[PDB]
């Protein structure tokens, strides 16, 4: 049951910089986390002010 | 460049909260001056600071 | 490391078998012949309870200190058992063997068995028995030993379904009192020196069965599993005999677990006979246990539901047509090489080599090096081969089968 | 283990706000319950300040 | 006696490089046996979409014909010399080894060489082994554990060749050919990529020239792209099973870091528990202590698996559906406790467990020579035990909390759930529990 | 010294009160998880005698009925049976604290 599995792909949904199975992602995580946490922090600044 | 800012001021949540409070008072300063400049620009003339300066 | 072992049988009764080498894996074994053949009818399951009782408080060394210190120095402690033997095996480095030895001595010879811990260990017995007998084949072996003896070799590794929650620790106290002599204990050391062990075992303990009768018959366990598991065993011989070595050579002739992964075992005559007869999934094997008074030998089949009796008949007539004086001397030499390979290559790993050295030193109470065992393998000829095969074919029978039993012959219809 | 599953108040908060199984279907038409609750406490607050000056 | 006393007299494992791209390794000491094996860097990672599962197929078909002997006489030779044989193939490597005795070393080398390079194939044998591998896939429906790990790889490496299954899918089992398989064997298992190791009662000179006689003459003369971790969630809701298997992993470093040493210390701290252990409420491992105290699971192994310079730093716990969430939460709490408040005696105990477990891992000859082959593939060398002990002592709590800061703290894991897994929290609960605002 | 200390102790045991409700030492101990563990580690028959003493004492304090002269529990015929149990609870809890720290 499990060996006959191909995981369907989300090519339309990913970021256009991590669309490479060659490319490693030790470092590119911090840009994405900085973007999202930037949004959360700026929202928190607006809320607390 | 975003990853460098994540490396600096987004990891330890205590310093995270403290630095967004610092940015919040930064935003207080900039936002009050922005609102004052814009509202005086759309009401150049008919505001009491003008007439009081002429008094 | 050319230096070798040192045997020292201290005459109060115990056996020190030291081996000083420059090895990391400092292993200490304490072997006592106190397995399941020393119970009686009243306290069945007690040995299983003691085997799970390796983590209980002693007089002065509480179980918290025991577990925390042992897993804090990193050394791992296991306890295994055969129907004769219990074995306390502690592995560590040469760092803190003295305090680990002192914990081992306290665990053996300061029994308390406090009562709430006994109840938690009852629940642990139910857990352990479920995890054991989720393999059906061990249950087949347990019904097999239940099918062959009226006596001490009929008991269980484990506990029955009703004594769980009903066994009292006073039985443990009196059983340890009347079954742990100094005259049965084997301290087997790999890594530490002989004089340190001499000092410990000389100054630190200084405190102080029933044979086998053949029974015969069969035990059928209707279970509905699409896997007929069927063992057919007759009594063979005692241990330490050239007769028993001849049974060993005979089962290397008949067939064991495969030497080659995903092989065919062409020299295994039993698989050849059922392959010539049956065209199905199956498996056929031999089986030999041997103990200090008697032993058991036969074959062991795993087959389909509607394909049981054909497997049984083919393997039994194969054993008969080898026992009719019709054999191959290249198969005799091949079995001698396979038995040499088996004994010489079950003794590489320090756990198995420790167990083998200690059991070979304790079993008849006398060490034997492997080279003269290879010589005795070289000494047993075809006369006792055909004699032991004729005794097995024209002897009594014992059968243990479990699973679906639609077409299983009983005794006569082999 | 955790305060949230062994404390008598956070059992209630855990069974009301956190481990509540929500259906994964509801649109913005279902938002008006929490908005009614927040409007209710906001009316309580503004009315209470009115009550301090009336 | 000290670690200088134990490590001054220590086996050495001399190596050489035979002049065809062949490597050789010898663990020479006084043991009366030999383990002689061929380690070749070939697995499902190097394979393609059409060649998926061809390697598993090879290690099935490596015994049903050679140009010098038929199949029954070949393994009959293995029997008649009185030996033992084994082989396997992971996603990256493949070992064909022989557990034999020292007095049959040259015949072992000879028959092993014919096993490696000159297999012969049959239409009957490809049909029989196609049926056997189909039935054993339907049998690997039963082994839940590797189903979970294959789910884990397939969801953590989505799109790479690393997420190809170990054995190949069933159509890609039942459709392959002889020509593709010869092209497979000719591309992968031939000239540069092979380590002949041997351990035991052996020498270097006779062994050396026997390998020169039997394995040379080949002279063959473009794969291994870098990979990508993703972090995602796959679940197999199957509400009839009595147990649930839940595993979760983050992107570990791989082979080529001291981060490997630090995470082996951390997964020596947490590591293993099974529910048949002796001493339950007085456990040393605090996660296991809580997991017994409130029955929060049945078993777990928390560990690391390294592919070629990439890592699955993982945990795998088996439980009942009644207490999935509790075991999940206390797992994340123990990771964050390593991340922030790494104390002293836990680091000392982790180093001691790493010492004793690595020593007992280096037992016998077959696991040690397996470690030899796997070390000479990836590392290019076998690490001495004194170097292991030196790298153990070269880490204190500071390196541990830095490595937990890099790898555990606030990353994007991959989750594989199997069974009664409805009461598993959703993926955002795992993420918002992954980072502390001190909760 | 000691010949007068016993007089003080017997005066305090008269004036304590639970000698009149038919109780003993181990009947009034305030509980944490540790003392309830000591209760859990008791033999069965002693635990039965303890629960019967407790239930009589609660009944006789429910109708506020002190026992007669015949069953006031005398001083120094009572068992300090929880001393080994509670003492080992002390030692185990201190072992946990002083070993893990
Ligand atoms: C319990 C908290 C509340 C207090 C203490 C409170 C108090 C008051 C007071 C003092 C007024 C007179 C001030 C005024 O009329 O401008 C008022 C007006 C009013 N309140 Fe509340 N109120 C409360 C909650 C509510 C709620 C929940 C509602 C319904 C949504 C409500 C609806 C109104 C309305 C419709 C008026 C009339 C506004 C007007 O006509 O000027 N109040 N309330």
């Amino acid at each position: 049951s499990h060996t006959d599995i191909k995981v369907p792909d989300f090519s339309d949904y990913r970021r256009p910089e991590v669309l490479d199975s060659t490319k490693s992602s030790k470092e590119s995580s911090e840009a994405r986390k900085g973007f999202s946490y930037l949004i959360t922090a700026t929202t928190t600044v607006g809320v607390a002010y | 460049l975003t990853a460098r800012l994540y490396s600096l001021l987004f990891r330890r949540t205590s310093t995270f909260a403290l630095t967004i409070v610092v940015g919040a008072l930064f935003f207080e300063r900039a936002f009050d001056q922005g609102a004052d400049a814009i509202y005086e620009h759309i009401n150049e003339g008919k505001l009491w600071k003008h007439i009081k300066h002429k008094y | 490391h050319p230096q070798d072992l040192e045997f020292t049988r201290l005459p109060n009764g115990l056996v020190i078998a030291s081996l000083e080498n420059y090895a990391p894996a400092s292993r200490i074994g304490l072997f006592i012949k106190a397995g399941s053949r020393y119970e009686n009818f009243n306290n069945l399951g007690t040995s299983h309870l003691l085997r799970l009782a390796s983590s209980l408080t002693t007089k002065g060394a509480s179980s918290f200190k025991i577990t925390r210190g042992i897993e804090a120095v990193g050394g791992k402690l296991s306890v295994t058992s055969t129907r004769e033997n219990m074995a306390y095996t502690v592995e560590c480095l040469r760092d803190d063997v003295d305090i680990l030895m002192e914990f081992l001595l306290n665990v053996t010879t300061a029994p308390e068995f406090r009562r709430w811990e006994v109840a938690a260990l009852q629940s642990q017995l139910r857990i352990d028995k479920a995890v054991a007998f989720q393999n059906p084949q061990a249950h087949v072996i347990e019904n097999l030993h239940a099918a062959a003896y009226r006596n001490a070799l009929a008991n269980s590794l484990y506990c029955p379904d009703y004594r769980i929650g009903k066994v009292t620790p006073d039985e443990l106290h009196d059983y340890v009192q009347n079954h742990f002599t100094s005259a049965r204990m084997a301290l087997i050391g790999l890594g530490v020196s002989h004089p340190v062990l001499k000092q410990v075992a000389e100054q630190f303990l200084n405190i102080r069965g029933a044979k086998a009768k053949y029974r015969g018959g069969e035990i059928r366990e209707q279970n509905g599993d699409s896997l007929v598991h069927a063992a057919l065993v007759a009594e063979s011989a005692a241990i330490g005999s050239a007769e028993a070595n001849a049974f060993s050579v005979l089962q290397h002739v008949l067939g064991a677990g495969p030497h080659v992964k995903r092989g065919s075992n062409a020299t295994s005559s039993l698989y050849q006979a059922v392959a010539k007869g049956v065209h199905q999934p199956f498996d056929v094997s031999a089986f030999n246990a041997s103990y200090s008074d008697s032993g058991l030998f036969g074959f062991y089949t795993i087959s389909q539901a509607a394909s049981a009796g054909d497997v049984i008949k083919a393997a039994y007539n194969q054993v008969k047509t080898i026992a009719q004086g019709n054999l191959s001397n290249p198969d005799v030499q091949a079995a001698k090489n396979k038995l040499k390979a088996g004994y010489l290559m079950s003794v590489e790993s320090s756990e198995g080599f420790l167990d083998e050295v200690g059991c070979q030193a304790l079993a008849a109470g006398s060490y034997t090096p492997p080279s003269t065992v290879l010589q005795q393998i070289d000494a047993v000829a075809d006369a006792d081969v055909i004699n032991a095969a004729k005794k097995f074919v024209s002897g009594r029978k014992s059968m243990a089968a479990s699973g679906n039993l639609g077409h299983t012959p009983f005794i006569d219809e082999l | 283990i955790n305060i949230r599953k062994t404390h008598p108040l956070m059992k209630i908060v855990n069974n009301a706000f956190i481990d509540l199984p929500a259906p994964s279907n509801i649109s913005s038409w279902w938002n008006f319950g929490s908005l009614l609750g927040i409007c209710l406490i906001l009316q309580i607050l503004t009315g209470l300040f009115l009550a301090m000056h009336y | 006696a000290t670690y200088a006393q134990a490590l001054q007299s220590v086996p050495e494992t001399q190596v050489s490089q035979l002049d065809n791209g062949l490597r050789v390794a010898s663990e020479q000491s006084s043991q009366p046996t030999c383990t002689v094996g061929v380690w070749i860097d070939a697995g499902s990672r190097y394979e393609t979409e059409k060649n998926n599962g061809a390697g598993y197929f090879v290690e099935h078909l490596a015994f049903k014909g050679t140009k010098n002997r038929p199949g029954n006489a070949l393994e009959k030779e293995v029997e008649s010399m009185g030996a033992h044989l084994n082989a396997y193939s992971t996603r990256e490597h493949t070992a064909y080894y022989i557990k034999a005795l020292s007095k049959d070393l040259p015949k072992a080398v000879e028959l092993l060489a014919d096993i490696v390079q000159n297999c012969s194939l049959e239409d009957s044998q490809i049909e029989k082994e196609r049926d056997v591998i189909l039935q054993e896939l339907q049998e690997n429906d039963t082994s839940m554990r590797d189903v979970v790990f294959n789910y884990l790889h397939a969801t953590a490496f989505q799109g790479t060749p690393l997420a190809q299954s170990v054995e190949g899918p069933s159509e890609n089992v039942r459709k392959l050919s002889r020509a593709d398989l010869t092209e497979y064997l000719s591309r992968h298992y031939k000239a540069p990529r092979m380590v002949l190791a041997a351990a035991g009662g052996l020498e270097h000179r006779q062994l050396l020239d026997l390998a020169q006689k039997h394995f040379s003459g080949l002279s063959g003369t473009p794969t291994l792209t870098p990979c990508r971790f993703t972090g995602s969630e796959i679940r197999h809701r199957e509400d009839g099973l009595p147990l649930a298997h839940v595993a979760i992993a983050v992107e570990g470093p791989g082979w080529a870091n001291p981060d490997n040493v630090a995470l082996q210390v951390a997964n020596a701290i947490i590591g293993h528990y099974d529910c048949t252990y002796g001493g339950g409420m007085h456990l040393s491992s605090p996660l296991a202590s809580v997991a017994v105290t409130n029955k929060l699971c049945q078993s777990f192994q928390t560990f690391n698996i390294c592919y070629a310079d990439t890592g699955l730093l993982g945990a795998h716990f088996v439980c009942d559906h009644m207490s999935i969430d509790d075991m999940m939460f206390v797992l994340q709490g123990q990771w964050m406790r390593l991340c922030t408040s790494a104390t002293e005696s836990e680091v000392v105990r982790g180093k001691n467990l790493l010492r004793n477990a690595l020593v007992s891992h280096l037992d016998g000859t077959t696991p040690v020579c397996e470690d030899i082959g796997r070390s000479l593939l990836t590392y290019g060398r076998r690490i001495p035990l004194a170097e292991w002990e030196s790298r153990i002592a070269e880490v204190d709590a500071r390196v541990v909390r830095e490595v937990c800061s890099k790898y555990f703290y606030d990353q994007c894991p991959a989750v594989a759930g199997f069974g009664p897994i409805e009461q598993l929290p959703d993926y955002n609960r795992i993420r918002s529990g992954m980072f502390w605002l001190r909760f | 010294s000691s010949k007068w200390l016993e007089g003080i102790r017997k005066w305090y045991y008269n004036a304590a009160g639970f000698n009149k409700l038919g109780l003993m030492r181990d009947d009034t101990i305030h509980e944490n998880d540790d003392v309830k563990e000591a209760i859990r580690r008791l033999p069965e028959n002693l635990y039965n005698d303890r629960v019967f003493r407790i239930k009589r004492a609660l009944d006789l304090s429910m109708r506020q009925q002190i026992l007669p002269k015949e069953q006031w529990t005398k001083y120094e015929e009572d068992k300090f049976y929880l001393e080994p149990y509670l003492k080992e609870v002390i030692r185990e809890r201190k072992e946990r604290e002083e070993w893990t720290k």
